[PDB]
């Protein structure tokens, strides 16, 4: 991926996604996740990602 | 209540209620109001050994989160992925222990 200097923005829409691909890694570090609960991104429709 | 463990100085901050992190994973959870305090203090002269301490073990991949103040030691047989591993199947088996 690039560095810090370009970030690759991408728009993610019209599509039906879960949280289990996102499970599909294991050396997870950084899992700090705010305003919504790690535990509960399932089941909410967000407006666009 | 005194609890008593051994951790590496980069798991130190971790103890903190109120956050994620390699110690506050599905292997131990405290609870967040946390009445009490955390002692700690360096010990490298004693457990550290030269040949290798790789007899300390502790479970990352756990499946499920934990509660606050729950004991979590038992065979963990690791079960991910789409497929029944069976814990024989081989592959992606990537125990807990380490």
């Amino acid at each position: 991926f690039a560095s810090v200097y370009a970030w690759n923005r991408k728009r993610i829409s019209n599509c039906v996604a879960d949280y289990s691909v996102i499970y599909n890694f294991a050396p997870f570090f950084a899992f700090k996740c705010y305003g919504v609960s790690p535990t509960k991104l399932n089941d909410l429709c967000f407006t666009n990602v | 209540y005194a609890d008593s463990f051994v951790i590496r100085g980069n798991e130190v901050s971790q103890i903190a209620p109120g956050q994620t992190g390699n110690i506050a994973d599905y292997n131990y959870k405290l609870p967040d109001d946390f009445t009490g305090c955390v002692i700690a203090w360096n010990s490298n002269k004693l457990d550290s050994k030269p040949s290798g301490n790789y007899n300390y073990l502790y479970r990352l991949f756990r499946k499920s989160k934990l509660k606050p103040f729950e004991r979590d030691i038992s065979t963990e047989i690791y079960q991910a992925g789409n497929k029944p591993c069976n814990g024989v199947a081989g592959p992606n088996c990537y125990s807990p222990l380490q």
